[PDB]
């Protein structure tokens, strides 16, 4: 490969031998595309022009009122679509384009992924087939018929638990056959090498954004920055720009749903065993076989039964810190947030804001200028919240 | 290791190619999965290809996602499954038994550890379906180590410098223009190999063998009798029994 | 009064004498806050980093390939709250600081203005109270329960035909003993002096973003600027900044509803007859009697039964033409872009994209360089569409 | 006009207030509207104040809210009401009759006719809720050329500004510290004042007049009575009689 596929021991590309010559051509369409101004000015156009780059970057005042706490958040829930996804899904359709390619393959959990993939191919014209999980279309039937408004052709898949895992097992077989014109639109940064690294460069303007807008704002750094982590995308935008920063904590909220304890959770970087799948070896919730488990979470976005093998890395070194928020938490932090700035979060995103109202909390007078990464909007949640209470 | 050196060597003398079945272990149960390889091996099978039930089959299709459900839902498990290789070898002391595997229950509790139960069962070879040539360093050293032959797909898309590794890397057989690769397998001393292309009829067998390869593998096909017949396991066995044998017969002539 | 209350024949302040005292203290505090550099720099803090402006300009070229049309969105369905509400909704937040009150009392029928007061209050510590026609109440549930998470109590209307018209009437009842302490933030360019003219103040930087940006990508002013018109505040908005630019056309789009021989429409100002309502002299919806009917549209957006008095103005002396949509041509518009922008309009603004595709369509090898106010996101019309297909 | 001129000048006389009631026209049916009226007349009220039926009540608390859905209910129309006035006017020829008037019934089909109409059926003045001081110059213009008296509200939050205008463009009566208003709208030579601050019980309209006005206007207290009776319309008129009666006997005494 051109590039190093390992994050210390986190990564690598286990796929079927079949796949190889397509992960080896992505790559080298990744490096060119990347020394390539044009590509960059195409991409930097549609993040402007179309998806509303650079997203704003709020000081929320009412919410830390009475601590030594200020609070910024990263506003991608302004960005088309209402979420972080649709940068990379950006980057990676000009990528297939750039390949020759007019077919997109992509998965989903939480219907994000999928609308992202059918937004941006209705926009550059391919055409694009996503995965669903047979369970998760019904839950999520709104971003369905969002997909399909959009031209995509959406497939549920009721093999295994019927759930994001086995979805993106589903994508993976249509692509060892159709790869030479399709190309697999990874939602995360995750799964079998260059994704980790390509899904992390076409998200690293969050991080590259707030810290410009930090500077502007405040004059320094922040003190940490905070994001949930999924599969570890949104995360490892903020990140990025931030990671030679050492005086810069980055700070990663697992969901920890009913519970650590109660086993009810999705946090397989600090809660899970190293194992190997999604062409990578990485940690992931599984059994004492190695059967690989689901992750629970109050938010299906945060439902991927591993992570990126990048966080795995960062936290191994000491880099980054990783935490977990129960869905208790995660629910009154969007409450909080509703009420006191009129801003509704996604529940994904509320697990990162969880933990800064935690660390503004259990000390108040402790001086810190701390920056959450609004990943997206929860207008999606308003029901499930709203049958919670 | 040897018992794939010995089956190949009798074939040649006997100038036919190997029939190798694949199956899911413990498919649709444990006592009837027992019963299907008994059958298979009494049909006219040279060698078996068995898969251990796993979550996430990353590499495979329906019929045998179908086939891992049903292992799944007569609660087999890797154990069961170890359990079940044990007696088959126990019973059958000649036949190459060949692992489909998936890389996390290899690495799950230590590569070196699952090599070293594979001996201990008398498996030959193991097949990790997500563990490219590139990967496959730890797991050909731990194979190597323990006389368990380390297999390695051959795919269409291969370019020279893979048929080289291939070559050098795989023991036992190599899992298989189609003239090309195989003479160049040949020309780099690979593996004899098997062809592997859904392979589901009688001329289908000849056609591999007259390729030049040293066999061919069925699974789906052979599976599919299995789905078919789960109402009547008698009938399943008469089935099989009448498969295994056409395409067996298909290998010699 | 400081400023005239009149386009010509249009506007007016008539409310009961108890209110005038309120209106002529909210047209001092404007034209203070309009000299105020302080007010503008907080008002434009909020509109950029709270708000997310500017908001971009998208030019669309898969939905006008083929012809000599060149189309551009702006982008308000990109803005904070998902529509062009929250632009004036913040202004007039800040107003009502201004002249130290406390309380918001606002008027919903899409519950669009009735979530942009609860947010806007939420962020600026206000106690805010909405009045919701009791039929819309359950008709956009999600926007009720979204004004509640905000803090805002919300109020349904149980009076006349329980919608929109008498949900301003209403928050007029209320505001006539509370004026002293509570701010009525008025829904749109209608209403009594000095709610037209703020408004369109409040309102006038999607136009002013949409000249700069218009001309820094083409080098000209477009042909022509289309819009919807409920109220007419996103159009106002749009209008304003070209006013004086007369070559530039100004189009506004009222709904057709079922088709305006039906009589199931809602385009009083080509289609109804000046009368005396809602604190302004304007056309609107009323039988020969003079009984003030109700607006009909598949969008609940445009159900008005009445216009914006500049608009009946603009009208008259043939400055701004206003033309009608059906809910066939802004459904099939909304499909349209869908599927060709990857982009989801809301029903409102179909009807304005529904125009320039007619435009378009009607005269292929027209040559015309057109902009339509994408003023909200269609997220809340999925499910609607979906009912009809 | 007139008719307010001659009322106010014998109440005086008498050294006596007005008791004037307020109901909606039709409600909750023309007929039974009808004898409300003539009980309202006959239980001794001095004036009438009459409001036709408009959708949108913009300045209407919730009692005469639901008398507009009642009569609207009875399909009573503005057509309607003018017939049941000159009905009214035919029976009781001297009562002052008084409008409340929203702007769009009057500005319709122009402001002008609906003042020609007024006159032809006997109405004596006109209040247009929302048509507050500064929009009254084309309906003042009109009644007056009509010989109808342009009737203005003076509120509480009102400055010797208005109390100027209201003073010099009012006629027949003015709809009302409280002596402030009074003394000054005297000093003004304002039509006399009629106190309309939700009055329901007789110590109300002494009061009123003890403090100097003309009288006092009753809206929501009659009404209430309708809306209670409405399933018995003859004990509706036997409380509708009893009140009047005793608010009446409070301008007196
Ligand atoms: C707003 C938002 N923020 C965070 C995440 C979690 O993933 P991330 O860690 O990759 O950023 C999601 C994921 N959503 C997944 C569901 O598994 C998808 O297929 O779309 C999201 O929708
Ligand atoms: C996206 C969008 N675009 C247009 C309009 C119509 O009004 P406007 O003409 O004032 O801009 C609406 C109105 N919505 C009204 C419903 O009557 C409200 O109370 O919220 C909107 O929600
Ligand atoms: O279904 P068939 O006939 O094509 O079988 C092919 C045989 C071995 C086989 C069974 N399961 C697999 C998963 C991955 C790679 C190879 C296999
Ligand atoms: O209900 P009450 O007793 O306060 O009546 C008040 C009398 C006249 C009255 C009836 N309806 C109105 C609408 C607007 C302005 C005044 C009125
Ligand atoms: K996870
Ligand atoms: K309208």
């Amino acid at each position: 490969t051109l590039l190093n596929p390992y994050f210390g021991e986190f990564g690598g590309m286990y796929v079927p031998q079949i796949l190889m010559p397509a992960l080896n051509q992505l790559e080298e369409a990744f490096v060119r595309a990347q020394k390539d101004p044009e590509f960059q000015a195409q991409f930097a156009d549609l993040l402007k022009n179309y998806a509303g780059r650079p997203t704003a970057l709020t000081k929320c005042q009412n919410i830390t009122a009475g601590t030594r706490t200020t609070l910024y958040l990263k506003r991608e829930d302004l960005l088309h679509g209402g979420a972080h996804k649709t940068n990379q899904v950006l980057g990676q359709a000009l990528l297939a384009k750039r390949m020759g390619k007019s077919e997109i393959i992509a998965e989903t959990g939480a219907g994000q992924h999928g609308v992202a993939s059918a937004l941006a191919s209705a926009l550059l014209g391919l055409k694009c087939r996503i995965y669903m999980g047979a369970k998760d279309v019904e839950r999520q039937s709104p971003n369905v018929f969002r997909m399909r408004l959009m031209g995509a052709e959406v497939i549920p898949v009721h093999s295994g638990s019927a759930t994001l895992k086995d979805a993106c097992n589903e994508a993976l077989r249509d692509w060892s056959g159709s790869y030479e014109t399709a190309h697999y639109m990874l939602g995360t940064a995750a799964g079998p090498h260059p994704y980790p690294t390509i899904v992390r460069e076409f998200q690293r303007m969050i991080g590259e954004e707030t810290k410009a807008q930090i500077l502007d704002k405040e004059g320094r750094l922040p003190d940490a920055v905070i994001a949930c982590v999924g599969g570890g995308s949104n995360a490892i935008g903020m990140f990025a720009d931030f990671i030679n920063d050492t005086s810069v904590g980055l700070i990663g909220v697992e969901p920890g749903g009913h519970g650590i304890e109660t086993g009810e959770h999705g946090a397989p970087l600090k809660h899970g065993r190293v194992g190997i799948y999604f062409g990578m070896k990485a940690p992931m919730m599984q059994t004492a076989d190695g059967q690989i488990e689901e992750s629970y979470s109050i938010s299906a976005g945060l439902d991927f039964p591993s992570v990126g093998p990048q966080h795995a890395y960062l936290n191994s070194i000491g880099r980054a810190d990783y935490v977990s928020i129960t869905d208790d938490e995660a629910l009154e932090a969007f409450k909080t947030l509703c009420r006191h700035e009129g801003i509704i979060p996604a529940l994904e995103s509320s697990h990162a804001l969880a933990h800064a109202l935690k660390m503004m909390r259990e000390q108040p007078e402790k001086e810190q200028l701390l920056v959450v990464n609004l990943s997206g909007r929860g207008d999606k949640d308003i029901f499930t919240v709203h049958d919670i209470l | 290791m040897e018992r794939y050196e010995n089956l190949f060597a009798q074939l040649n003398d006997r100038r036919e190619g190997a029939f190798v079945p694949f199956v899911t272990l413990g498919d649709p149960g444990i006592e009837q999965s027992l019963k299907i390889i008994d059958t298979l091996i009494d049909a006219g099978a040279d060698a078996l290809e068995l898969g251990v039930p796993f979550s996430d089959p990353l590499a495979n299709g329906p019929t045998i996602q179908n086939a891992n459900l049903r292992a799944f839902a007569a609660g087999v498990t890797p154990a069961q499954c170890f359990e079940m290789l044990a007696l088959i070898r126990e019973k059958h002391p000649t036949i190459p038994i060949g692992l489909l595997m998936y890389a996390n229950l290899v690495f799950n509790n230590g590569i070196d550890a699952f090599y070293a139960r594979c001996e201990q069962v008398g498996v030959d070879s193991v097949l990790v379906a997500d563990v490219p040539v590139e990967e496959s360093a730890p797991f050909r050293q731990a194979a190597l180590r323990h006389n368990i032959a380390p297999i390695f797909i051959c795919p269409p898309n291969a370019d020279d410098d893979l048929l080289r590794q291939v070559a050098s890397y795989g023991r036992g057989y190599t899992y298989l223009p189609l003239h090309h690769l195989i003479e160049k397998l040949k020309e780099y001393h690979a593996a004899p190999a098997l062809q592997g292309f859904g392979i589901s009829s009688p001329e289908q067998v000849s056609a591999a063998v007259r390729a030049g390869a040293a066999g061919a593998i069925s699974g789906s096909a052979i599976v599919k009798i299995i789905e078919k017949n789960l109402a009547s396991p008698k009938q399943m066995l008469a089935e099989l029994r009448s498969f295994v044998s056409a395409m067996k017969a298909a290998s010699r002539a």
